[PDB]
């Protein structure tokens, strides 16, 4: 069971479209101790390709996705970090690093480097998940660390890197990548996929040999 | 950077 | 324009784990006019592989997913029809017979059956969506008929035929993947209608295959 | 066939 995310706390940073879906897949399979960071409100540009609905439109992310999420199953634990990544508060700081999968879903390279400077006190697993921008491909990256690869995530991407994305594009993604996360936990390691969707929804994967 |  | 979902009335029969993912994610593209039939209440058990929450428990599904899609867009106009099929009111029927796009997403054999005796009076787009016992696959069929063909459709299922192993218990992730390769169906069918089935598997490297081949090696 | 939705 120290192989179950079902066990752990998870930290979701990015509340936007991907991050939302995740969210809510895992709190559906019994993910129920979460975190969710997000400074942003969400507009109703979002809801297309969004968990929430018009009633969370000019709501901060994180505190609208939480309250949705406790919605969804007794047990569900889950809490909102209304501030950027990383938090000014050291009462913060140590709140985030009570979790034990840290989950970045927001495509931001900044967020990147922040992962890698924060000081997380001890060895966390780390996932970092984003679409390209018409939602073509995933890039998937995961590590065991103390500290976050920045340099080898980046790399990844870069080695890796037909309409606007929809609803149905971003929902596939959230699937696989909800089970790219439970695979990665299950046996944590150092671990690249780059995925691709064909037209009729079909999927096509390229791992990296490490 | 990506979409997410 | 003419082969536009979103331009299309579209009724999904079945509010369950899969039907409830599908119209949500149909009226997040824009298909605002949608129609949903489910005679079912929600129970908590439905709650680890459903679009509602535990607000709808105890609600019937098609009133509470209609009014969950209701909230998604300014514009929608999703109607419930809180019964069985085929509904017994000549008025119901008649409401029913004003769609377009007819999507059964029951996996019940008895719903077929009634899909084709019911009288459409026009030719309709009738799809059928359903995935196998523990998700590893996904049932696609269409036509574009007048009546339901039962007949073919079950020809072609039959042909057919840690926990996030695709040999494992369906969960969320793994309906919200059907439901996305399905509205992807729905939305290429109503594009280019036609008679058509796909058989979808995911893999457990996280890829997903269709039977006959199409895209890529 | 067994299916489920």
């Amino acid at each position: 069971n120290a192989n179950d995310i079902r066990s752990k706390k998870v930290l979701i940073i990015g509340a936007g479209s991907l991050g939302s879906m995740i969210a809510e897949n895992l709190m559906r399979i019994g993910v129920v101790s979460q975190g969710i960071l997000d400074a942003d409100l969400l507009q109703t540009g979002n809801l297309s390709r969004h968990a929430l609905t018009m009633t969370s439109v000019g709501h901060n992310k994180a505190a609208a996705l939480v309250e949705h999420l406790n919605r969804i199953l007794p047990d569900a634990s889950a809490r909102s970090f209304s501030c950027a990544f990383p938090p000014e508060s050291e009462v913060a700081k140590n709140s985030l690093r009570q979790y034990d999968v840290i989950i970045d879903c927001t495509g931001d390279d900044g967020v990147l480097k922040s992962l890698a400077a924060f000081d997380w006190k001890s060895e966390k697993i780390f996932i970092s998940l984003a679409m390209t921008w018409r939602a073509e491909g995933l890039f998937a990256f995961a590590a065991s660390e103390t500290s976050f690869p920045v340099t080898d995530a980046s790399s990844r991407f870069n080695a890796s890197a037909v309409f606007p994305a929809r609803a149905d594009d971003v929902q596939l993604w959230a699937a696989v990548g909800t089970k790219f996360i439970c695979r990665v936990v299950s046996a944590p390691g150092r671990i690249y996929e780059y995925f691709k969707q064909m037209p009729d929804g079909t999927v096509e994967k390229e791992p990296h040999e490490y | 950077g990506r979409f997410a």
